[PDB]
């Protein structure tokens, strides 16, 4: 569980990313695509090249859907229901494919965030993304 | 494979005992049960709604018997998996999109579906032979991933 | 989450296990012990030979803990209190080793179980491992 | 080991900028703190009650470098990773007991202290080099565990 710490943390974090947010999700998508090519299984349909527009979209949307959650950091279960719904029963990604994009998303913000990239706030950002993680998941069986 | 020509030795003649076609079918309707999620490949078998409606399709039991196949004529090649699946090790890839963790859910079911058929045969040094083998596919099989 | 199919199968099952599930206990951590020699990096102070009596005792410890989890199934994280904050706390076996043990357990119901290991019970008693193994490391952090 | 030139070319220049002391002192304290579970190697190290405590016990920041230490030797025998981490293996498995997935945890937090220090720097494929190395050490470091 997230503890106040943990929340006061991440929202500081991640209000810091503001408008970047987008860019990104979009350069984690390519970390993770360059680091674990398993993972481009789920995107046979994509453009994957560098500056893919189809990568950019879809960077923006994991973005906004983690931006939907620190919103809703007491809630994050019914924010996210969603998602997990179609995670679940539409694209059934594997489990280890998370942890993945949780580590990409992690190097991401401490290549931009020197100064808040703080111990205490990566531990807090990596239950964070654990949990989001967790609910995306949990209706899988 | 890092095999002990006694780890080898028990490896093959468990397998001389093994119904590929029986063991194949098995394994993969188990797999498309226990990880419901796996599914997302074989939509166009049909109904996969029920362990029994999966149980029962002909077509899972089927694709179950090329893959046990496939993985039965590998144990041929213990010393050179790699060259055995370079080319199934592609079309995965290249053709099918099929995720390489998948390759690591179906051997811990096949390892299941053995212990369930032999017994008391399964002795945990068995098992431990077994999971190496299962490994050592797993990776081959991903080996050309990219 | 455990449906009532699920908590249905797992007390049928583990109702079958009766007099033996020390033995069970003891033998799956046998094959743990051999199939993923890593995970005996936690027991340096035992005799993991076979048929000591460090290991059997240790198996019908654990094959006790399930027991009381199948009796608790609808309140799990209240029956393993104790056991979380131990393993979280004292033990600190990393995660990914519960993994593990949860498949050397299903291995060996399998092969003692034959007639009721079916896939719909397999199924079920791999959610119940996962949900156990949840449970026992939810105060990791 | 599949580093092509330009992967090992990359990996070698940023590691040239890279301060041992320093890094590794960041790298163990920081796994001490998000994965908290690993302080169990390191009770005699004292106070690890808080990230503070952590990051700036004198005996984490020695550590740190040690390891880092090693580490370093290792890139430079990227080609035999595994014999040059032989008895640092058997050392890890037989005397500390250290459980091998703390290898790939420490390579995870390594990977982001790079993107920290480095910033725009460490562009998306010089993390993917880094990756496939810290996963050549993790993997090098548990191959004598029995
Ligand atoms: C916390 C992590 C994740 C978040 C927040 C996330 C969120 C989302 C969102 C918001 C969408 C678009 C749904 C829509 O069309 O409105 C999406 C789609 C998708 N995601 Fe996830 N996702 C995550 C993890 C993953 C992972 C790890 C993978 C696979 C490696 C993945 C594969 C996909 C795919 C294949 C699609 C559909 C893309 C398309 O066809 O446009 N997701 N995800
Ligand atoms: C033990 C590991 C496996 C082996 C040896 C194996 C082998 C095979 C073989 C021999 C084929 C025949 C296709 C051809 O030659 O055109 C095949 C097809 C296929 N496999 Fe694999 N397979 C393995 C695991 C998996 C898993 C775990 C999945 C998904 C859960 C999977 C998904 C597929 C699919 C979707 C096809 C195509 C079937 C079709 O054409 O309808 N395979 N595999
Ligand atoms: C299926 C999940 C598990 C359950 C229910 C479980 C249950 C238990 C129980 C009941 C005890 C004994 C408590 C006492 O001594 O009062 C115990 C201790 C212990 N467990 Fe866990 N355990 C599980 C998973 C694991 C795993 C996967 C590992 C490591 C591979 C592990 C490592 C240990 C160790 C090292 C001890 C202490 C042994 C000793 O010194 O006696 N446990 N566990
Ligand atoms: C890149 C991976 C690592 C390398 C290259 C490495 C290297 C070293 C070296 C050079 C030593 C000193 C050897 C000696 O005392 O003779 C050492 C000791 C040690 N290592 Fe590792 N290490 C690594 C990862 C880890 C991790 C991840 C942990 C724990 C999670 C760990 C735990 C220990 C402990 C507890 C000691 C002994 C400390 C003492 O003197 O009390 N190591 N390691």
């Amino acid at each position: 569980v997230l503890s106040p710490a943990d929340k006061t943390n991440v929202k500081a974090a991640w209000g810091k990313v503001g408008a970047h947010a987008g860019e990104y999700g979009a350069e984690a998508l390519e970390r993770m695509f360059l680091s674990f090519p398993t993972t481009k299984t789920y995107f046979p349909h994509f453009d994957l090249s560098h500056g893919s527009a189809q990568v950019k979209g879809h960077g923006k949307k994991v973005a906004d859907a983690l931006t939907n959650a620190v919103a809703h950091v007491d809630d994050m279960p019914n924010a996210l229901s969603a998602l997990s719904d179609l995670h679940a029963h539409k694209l059934r990604v594997d489990p280890v494919n998370f942890k993945l994009l949780s580590h990409c998303l992690l190097v991401t913000l401490a290549a931009h965030l020197p100064a808040e990239f703080t111990p205490a706030v990566h531990a807090s950002l990596d239950k964070f993304l654990a949990s989001v993680s967790t609910v995306l998941t949990s209706k899988y069986r | 494979m890092h095999l002990t020509p006694e780890e080898k030795s028990a490896v093959t003649a468990l397998w001389g005992k093994v119904n590929v076609d029986e063991v194949g079918g098995e394994a993969l309707g188990r797999l498309l049960v226990v990880a419901p999620w796996t599914q997302r490949f074989f939509e166009s078998f049909g109904d996969l709604s029920t362990p029994d409606a999966v149980m029962g399709n002909p077509k899972v039991k089927a694709h179950g018997k090329k893959v046990l196949g496939a993985f039965s004529d590998g144990l041929a090649h213990l010393d050179n998996l790699k060259g055995t699946f370079a080319t199934l090790s592609e079309l995965h890839c290249d053709k099918l999109h099929v995720d390489p963790e998948n390759f690591r859910l179906l051997g811990n079911v096949l390892v299941c579906v053995l212990a369930h058929h032999f017994g008391k045969e399964f002795t945990p040094p068995v098992q431990a032979a077994y999971q190496k083998v299962v490994a050592g596919v797993a990776n081959a099989l991903a080996h050309k991933y990219h």
